[PDB]
RNA sequence: AUCGAGAGGA
């Protein structure tokens, strides 16, 4: 009756786009990613990444409703930086070691399977 | 002879599966149905 | 600020398990790559199922529910295989799905077992696991003597987000700090809290002393495989499919600095 | 009424144990030894064999509505 | 949309809502607006009404919102305050000892509607960074109000004796600019109490600060309560030996007063009280006797609690329960009485026919000495049966009678 | 007729003849059929005489 | 004194830790079948021709 | 057209028009079943 | 009819007639159905607010269950057999005169 | 205290009385709903049954 | 007792302080089996016990242990002069004698209770209220309500997908038959406060767990017709109504329908479509539409149609409608222990908190549910049943057994690896941290109750009203 | 459709 098809969580609908920014004018070199059809997954890793970057002030995510199916991540970094800036060098950093950790893991799959 | 304490909690629940086996969860209602058939109309 | 470069240990590797250690990780990395373990490993399940006969004691939608848990081996074929919404083809075609039928009767006296090997597939390489060439198959239904069970399905590529059936894990052990040397649970009462298997203490010692610098580093885990992939099979779609959700989140995102 | 497929909890197939769990149980196995003999380590699917009851097999006791 | 639940009993059972669609086929309410509603989520159903014209939906928006009825003309105080999971666990969140990371701190400023942006100094900078949940809770704190409350579980003998003003126990909660400088937050706190925090912030801010203040409050909180979590268990309802056998010498000692008493009646030797005949004295003593014994008992489990005890976490929180409770589950149940009275002989000058006749000892007429952990004896399950059972008719015939 | 009374049909049947009449076992009986419609008498408590 | 209102609806309640506690969650199916008579402007006309 | 229905106590496939009492002919039973339809109905395996 | 509609009496006297005996079996669940095909009723009327027939009265131990009654506007009046609780059938006192 | 006192000391009586069944409970109301019931009950110089 | 020309039925209660012998015979005296007692022996021995094990070998039947005088029926006016012996254990001979003149003793305490309160585990340790409303509510619960429900055209029938039979459980359910017709499942409970959705009463359920067929059911929703020749002037009659000759038609179309006038079994029907095209002769000519609808907002599938006569013999018709129950919020559920709550929110599995090992919650409920409820009962199943599903067993939870506490429960979890009071480590599935508090996590059997929000949920805008004062209607 | 009855929910 009132049950969401359980594509709507992750397919996006015509017309929405995957991300948003938009300036936080609340402080400056502010910024609010609105990503839509995304969860905790993304959401955690591209915070904490961001966490690792002296130059990031703050980073946080939320999922403003569970039932809803979009993270918000705000970013904050230092005036000589950019904070979209910092959300692109997060999710390169974050390809990187997937991919490194991708392959050192098909080594070690390689190596168990003959010794 | 005697059901020592240490036979006795399922010396009890014995007795109680012979009780269900005979007699059932509605016996009331069926001994009266039948008590009514066999004497009240007559 | 830049990436971490995790170091692995693969501590056993099974056809049912893989038991591994990622080191120089973040938490936030280590429990996304358990999360897209469960819900975004795609494999193939039935997801269409047609009755065309069913004179057995469980209706329709409780056969077809039944039939979509039934894992398929789906190791090579899934990243071959396009999403029916991607697939530029009518409902239905062979680079998107994969056909089954079962068709079965109980004409003897004495119940006949409709089971996962009744499944047949046009595709060799999409079949039930336990029909693979020990385990038995999975019982789909029961059916007494006259009954008969006749449908048609189709499999599609899908995952554990969707719907748990496209879900590839039997359970995913998943750990840190085995020792509470970081704290992150307060035990009231220490000694009476079993050792972990990963555990590295003396007996009479409960938990290790407090880490004030620490952070969690080295994560284990246990992904155990329903059957449809392989563990490092699964544990693999995971890094790519994590990293690659990655790589589109980019691409809009540069479209989207871009545009401004 | 049928043994399920997949424990609730994990999602391990439990589906091809019922059969087995029965045949180790007339061959004298405690339920817990027969649990440990399929491979359910986990409390969720020994609650699943365990806990099931066949009611397939009375509802199998009714002749069907065709012959 | 006007928001309603019945038996419509007061102006706040029917407030103005309004809409945000959502999902799934359910109303989805606040947990603060819970209490003038009386509504829980054990199947309850609620009723919506939507106005249909510009006319009324400004009269609801401007006499009936949710935020304009925080207050109560009934007993000038807050009708809703912070409820069971936001308030064990901001009682467990302002103690003295929480520390908060520099991600924590951000993944809990994520969840302040009304922050300026700029992240507060820790209160520690070395060796580590860590701000304390008094310090983001001053964020959450509206405009610059100031309030003086105590904690549950602040001693009498404090406020005399040295270290008023720097509490051991971090009670005595005191906010000073909008800044909660000290104590720990509870239901005296943030509560439907007078003069807390949210009564305080609803007369000196107005209806809208405040509906962001309950609303950052929960957020916040339970975004936290996602690290620190919050449960109860059997861990819980056990208590150390020293405390069981402390609560069985009690219980004997009471039953063996009740045995005193029982002998002085039956040789005489009891003369009655002023204004009360010589069975209405005797049955005053006994109850007397059994009522010391309970609260003896109860002191102890009280005492045998730890602060990782959750029963504890959530009677000094104010969330659910009463230290009563505790007694019940952990040291003894108690008397059981039927229309105020010990369980009536019911048989001939019995209470069952398990006992003999003509006895009044604390077993026989319905006294409970085991705990729920314990677990009653057939015969203590029947009278606290009846007993509970007195509780269900006295709720199942009240209600005509007030209705009327 | 009372069901399962001594006056009914599936009086002294075995769970094969109750299964072979499409009736349940594990049914009580107990309980009167009229107009399709399953009707139990329920014990009115009175005041003894 | 009392009687039976049209535009009302009726369901079960659910918790919500994540509205205002002036908001209420409402299901598409009670807010497609409730409807409010707005009256046109050229302030609303495009938006309520849309509708 | 022909609207064939199932004896509920013999099974037998059997046709009765409309204005036609409904018996059975093998047994008299008065109680028929109406046949499975032959409309495709599809469920998703949910 | 005084089977199929509960009102115990004569069709022409239905309201003199006492309802609420013969009531459509539940058959919700199994408990459900015992439950009902196990109900005692106690004709005192929902409308008297004296809670004494209400109580639970100390001699229904081992023949009713001190649990089982409806929370609603009937409560204690409705009661349920305990398990060997078993009501006697009536016998011929000739014997044993 | 109506028939000896008079229409004020049972007002005053009254609302004594109504506030002591309220606050044994160790509830509270404000004291203007008293007096305004107290008032509706003894406005006309009689004691007015709620009835 | 030696079933002379006295029946067991018969009271015969001796009053001495006044001299009175009162004999019953008559119907309707409530009386309940007891066993008697000699000097201070129960007259109950082992030679009883073993011809009771051979009950279906030798016909030693329950009705040869009256005639042997060793059990007697006791009403409740003859109990007033008994002394009963809660177990033979008060036949002991103590230090301080109680009564040392007994007469009868219970067979087991734990027959006090009825069919529904016989299926709480541990109502001894649960409020008496709560034992109440679990009484109540395990009638609301769904389960197998009759083995042969494929056959019965109920008006109404829930089925459950998978019921089970508890983990923990009492020995009176062996004579209730739940363990043969169950009506729940166990799940595992974490006790938690997880993100605030599971407050006041609500839980918090596993989404995948339901995709995997948890708690599912089927509601089943029979549909009668007739068609009535009561005269030659109007005559009822089971067709496909046509648009030229019937009058009321509404616009729903008809073409599910077949010559007969019936829908066939295994059609999928939506809310107002017809399942019946039945048509009345009037006096759009000559016939009017009377056809039946379902029960708007359904949306189910045909199960069967059946067609026969009724008593007076016209047509008469069933239709069974068959729609799938998945769980969802606003369901409620209720565990054996008055602990009922709505789902407040599904969370799938990667979302849910886990254990080390990855087992995560099938339902989370609040720890403020249990203080103030004082269900300890719950607490105690449990962990029961975690000792119960590690060991392989059916945990014992029968009422009055001072064979199995909490202590002896906690030393055999113990055993098994885990925390001894149920207690675990659980980590954040949206982080991954590990939770502060250690959860107290296990199997518990959990009831589907009948309650499902979507027969509950309700709107209205300019409905129909009623004839006599123009108001909207009722219902 | 109306009336009544009953069973339930909060
Ligand atoms: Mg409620
Ligand atoms: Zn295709
Ligand atoms: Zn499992
Ligand atoms: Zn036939």
């Amino acid at each position: 009756m009132n049950a969401p098809p359980a594509f709507e969580s992750f397919l996006l609908f015509e017309g929405e786009k995957k991300i948003t920014i938009n300036k936080d004018t609340k402080v400056p070199n502010a910024c609010l990613f609105t990503i839509n059809k995304e969860d905790h997954t993304l959401g955690n890793i591209i915070k904490s990444q961001l966490l690792k970057d002296p130059q990031v002030l703050f980073a946080g995510y939320k999922v403003p409703h569970p039932l809803e199916h979009k993270i918000i991540i705000r970013v904050q970094t230092t005036p000589d930086y950019s904070p979209q800036e910092a959300f692109t060098n997060a999710i390169t950093d974050l390809i990187s070691e997937l991919s490194l950790l991708e392959e050192r893991f098909r080594v070690a799959i390689k190596d168990k399977q003959e010794g | 002879d005697e059901i020592t304490p240490d036979l006795w909690q399922e010396a009890c629940w014995i007795v109680i599966s012979s009780y269900f086996d005979e007699k059932g969860l509605v016996r009331q209602q069926l001994d009266s149905f039948d008590e009514f058939i066999q004497m009240s109309v007559q | 600020p830049y990436a971490n470069q995790p170091t692995v240990r693969i501590t056993e590797l099974t056809d049912e398990n893989v038991k591994f250690i990622i080191e120089n990780t973040d938490l936030a990395v280590a429990n996304s790559i358990r999360r897209v373990f469960i819900a975004e490993v795609p494999i193939i399940a039935i997801d269409w199922v047609q009755i065309d006969a069913n004179s057995s004691v469980l209706h329709d939608e409780f056969i077809a529910h039944r039939l979509g848990l039934i894992p398929l081996t789906s190791d090579d074929i899934v990243d071959k295989l396009q999403y029916s919404r991607d697939c530029t083809c009518e409902e239905f075609c062979p680079e998107c799905s994969v056909e089954f039928t079962l068709d079965v009767r109980c004409n003897e006296d004495q119940t006949r077992h409709v089971t996962s090997r009744d499944l047949i597939s046009n595709s060799p390489r999409v079949i039930p696991v336990t029909s693979r060439n020990e385990q038995d198959d999975i019982l789909i239904v029961k059916l007494r003597k006259g009954q008969e069970l006749r449908l048609r399905a189709y499999a599609k590529k899908g995952f554990g987000k969707e719907h748990a059936k496209w879900n590839p894990t039997a359970g995913v052990a998943f750990e840190y700090d085995p020792d509470n040397a970081l704290r992150h649970t307060v035990y009231p009462k220490p000694e009476e809290w079993p050792k972990s298997e990963y555990s590295e203490l003396d007996e009479d010692e409960s938990q290790a002393p407090y880490d004030p610098n620490g952070k969690p580093e080295r994560f284990y885990y246990n992904v155990e495989s329903c059957g449809s992939l392989r563990p490092e099979t699964i544990v693999l779609s995971a890094l790519s499919g994590l990293k690659k959700k990655l790589s589109d989140l980019q691409t809009q995102l540069s479209h989207e600095i871009q545009s401004d | 009424m049928i043994i399920p497929v997949r424990c609730f909890t994990c999602g391990k197939i439990v589906g091809n144990k019922w059969e087995a769990y029965l045949g180790l149980l007339q061959a004298e196995y405690t339920e817990g030894d027969a649990l440990d003999a399929l491979g359910l380590k986990r409390y969720c699917c020994r609650r699943m064999l365990l806990a099931h009851v066949d009611l397939i097999e009375k509802l199998l006791n009714y002749a069907p509505l065709e012959k | 949309v006007i928001f309603n639940r019945q038996p419509t009993l007061h102006k706040m059972s029917m407030m103005g809502h309004r809409v945000r669609i959502l999902p799934w086929s359910t109303f989805r309410l606040n947990l603060s607006v819970t209490t003038p509603y009386n509504a829980d989520f054990d199947g309850d159903e609620m009723n919506l009404h939507l106005p249909q014209s510009l006319e009324t939906r400004a009269e609801i928006q401007e006499l009936a919102m949710v935020p304009r009825m925080i207050v109560t003309p009934q007993s000038n105080r807050p009708v809703m305050g912070i409820v069971q999971d936001t308030l064990t666990a901001v009682r467990k969140f302002t103690k003295r000892d929480v520390f908060l990371e520099r991600g924590e701190v951000m993944n809990l400023l994520m969840f302040l509607s009304t922050w300026d942006g700029k992240v507060p100094q820790p209160a520690i900078l070395k060796p580590r960074p860590l701000w304390t949940g008094k310090q983001i809770f001053s964020l959450i704190i509206p405009g610059h109000i100031n309030c003086i409350r105590t904690h549950s579980t602040h001693p009498d003998d404090e406020d005399s004796g040295p270290y008023k003003h720097i509490s051991p126990g971090d009670t005595k909660v005191v906010v000073e600019n909008g800044e909660l400088i000290m104590g720990i937050l509870c239901k005296k706190s943030l509560g439907t109490s007078a003069g807390s925090l949210v009564h305080i912030s609803y007369l000196e801010m107005g209806h809208d600060i405040t509906r962001l203040f309950y609303s950052n409050i929960q957020t916040v909180i339970n975004n936290w309560l996602l690290i620190e979590g919050h449960t109860i268990g059997i861990g819980d309802s056990i208590a150390d030996s020293k405390t069981y056998q402390d609560i069985q010498n009690t219980i004997k000692k009471a039953k063996q007063d009740v045995i005193e008493v029982i002998e002085k009646a039956h040789n005489n030797e009891l003369e009655p009280t002023p204004g009360n005949t010589l069975r209405q004295t005797f049955e005053n003593q006994v109850n007397r006797i059994l009522n010391d014994a309970r609260d003896k008992t109860g002191s102890s489990a009280q005492k045998s609690l730890s602060e990782y005890n959750n029963f504890k976490s959530m009677v000094v929180s104010g969330a659910k329960g009463s230290k009563i409770n505790i007694s019940q589950v952990i040291a003894v149940v108690g008397q059981q009485n039927v229309e105020g009275k010990r369980i009536p002989f019911g048989f001939k000058h019995r209470t069952l026919p398990h006992f003999i006749k003509d006895d009044y000892g604390p077993e026989s007429r319905g006294f409970v000495e085991n705990s729920y952990l314990a677990g009653l004896t057939p015969t203590e399950f029947f009278f606290h049966a009846m007993g509970g059972r007195e509780g269900l008719i006295d709720t199942a015939v009240k209600t005509a009678e007030t209705g009327y | 007729i009372m069901l399962r009374s001594t006056y009914c049909l599936l009086n002294g049947l075995t769970d094969r003849d109750l299964c072979e009449l499409n009736e349940c076992p594990l049914d009580p009986g107990g309980y009167f059929i009229i107009n399709g419609s399953e009707k139990v008498l329920i014990a009115q408590e009175k005041m003894a005489t | 004194m009392g009687k039976r209102v049209d535009f009302s609806a009726r369901t079960v309640i659910t918790p919500d830790p994540n509205l205002s506690i002036d908001q209420v969650g409402v299901p598409r199916s009670i807010a497609a079948n409730m409807t409010f008579a707005e009256i046109v402007t050229p302030f609303n006309i495009d938006r309520l021709q849309e509708l | 057209q022909p609207m064939i229905y199932i004896c509920g106590e013999c099974h037998t496939e059997n046709e009765i028009k409309s204005r036609d009492p409904i018996r059975c002919r093998e047994c008299g039973y008065r109680i028929m079943y109406k046949k499975r339809t032959k409309r495709l109905v599809v469920f998703d395996a949910r | 009819y005084s089977l199929a509609t509960g009102n115990w009496g004569d069709q022409k006297k239905a309201h003199q007639a006492r309802a609420g005996v013969s009531q459509v079996l539940n058959r919700l669940t199994f408990a459900s159905t015992l439950s009902h095909l196990r109900r005692l009723n106690s004709p005192i009327g929902r409308d008297g607010k004296l809670a004494k027939p209400r109580q639970l009265h100390n001699t229904l131990w081992g023949m009713v269950c001190p649990a089982e009654t409806p929370e609603g506007h009937a409560v204690g009046l409705v009661k349920n057999l305990a398990l060997m609780a078993y009501i006697s059938v009536g016998s011929q006192p000739s014997p044993i005169l | 205290i109506f028939t000896v006192l008079g229409i004020e000391a049972v007002r005053k009586a009254l609302e004594r009385e109504l506030y002591h069944v309220i606050s044994f409970d160790g509830s509270y109301v404000n004291y203007r709903h008293l007096a305004l019931l107290c008032d509706t009950m003894t406005c006309r110089g009689h004691l007015m049954a709620i009835t | 007792r030696q079933m002379d020309i006295i029946v067991s039925e018969v009271s015969m209660i001796r009053d001495i302080r006044e001299r009175e012998i009162r004999i019953y015979t008559d119907a309707g005296r409530i009386c309940r089996p007891l066993l008697i007692v000699e000097k201070q022996k129960l007259l109950l021995k082992k030679r009883h016990i073993d011809q009771l094990k051979e009950r279906e070998y030798n016909n030693y039947s329950w009705q040869d242990l009256v005639a042997s005088g060793v059990v007697e029926y006791i009403d409740t006016l003859e109990e007033e002069t008994v002394m009963l012996a809660m177990t033979p254990d008060d036949l002991q001979e103590k230090e301080v004698a109680y009564c040392s003149t007994y007469t009868h003793c219970e067979i087991h305490p734990s027959m006090i209770l009825g069919v529904c309160a016989s299926i709480i585990p541990f109502p001894d340790h649960n409020q008496s209220p709560r034992n109440t409303y679990q009484s109540a509510m395990g009638k609301q619960a769904m389960g197998v309500y009759i083995t042969n429900f494929h056959v019965r055209m109920d008006t109404l029938a829930h089925v459950l997908y998978y019921p089970q039979k508890p983990l923990v459980t009492t020995r009176s359910m062996e004579y209730l038959r739940f363990r043969e017709l169950p009506a729940g499942i166990n799940s595992i409970v974490a006790i938690a406060s997880y993100t605030g959705y599971n407050q006041e009463d609500s839980v918090i359920m596993n989404r995948s767990a339901v995709d995997r067929g948890f708690f599912r059911s089927v509601f089943y929703r029979s549909y009668k017709e007739q068609e009535s020749k009561k005269g030659f002037d109007q005559e009822e009659v089971f067709e496909k109504p046509t648009r030229e000759t019937c009058q009321g038609m509404r616009h729903a179309i008809y073409d599910k329908l077949d010559d007969d006038g019936l829908i066939a079994p295994g059609v999928r029907v939506s809310g107002d479509d017809v399942i019946i095209g039945k048509t009345v002769t009037l006096p759009r000519y000559t016939k009017r539409d009377c056809s039946t609808f379902l029960r708007t907002s359904e949306t189910g599938i045909v199960d069967q149609v059946m067609v026969t006569l009724n008593q007076e013999g016209y047509k008469f018709c069933k239709i069974r409608v068959r729609s799938v129950r998945i769980p969802q919020i606003g369901d409620k559920f209720a565990s054996r222990h008055g602990q009922k709550g709505t789902c407040g929110i599904q969370y799938r599995q990667e979302d849910m908190p886990f254990t080390c090992e990855g087992i995560t919650p099938d339902i989370i409920i609040n720890p403020h549910a249990i203080p103030s409820r004082m269900t300890i009962g719950h607490l105690i199943e449990c962990l029961q049943g975690k000792v119960s599903a590690n060991k392989g067993e059916i945990g014992d939870a029968t009422p009055f057994n001072d064979a199995v506490n909490v202590q002896k429960i906690s030393n055999l979890l113990s055993d098994y690896g885990y925390h001894l009071r149920g207690n675990e480590v659980l980590y954040n599935g949206f982080t991954g941290r590990k939770i502060t508090s250690q959860i107290f996590i296990g199997p518990t059997y959990y009831q589907r109750l009948k309650h499902m929000v979507d027969d509950k949920i309700h709107s209205r805008a300019r409905g129909p009203i009623q004839i006599l004062n123009r108001q909207p209607m009722e219902g």
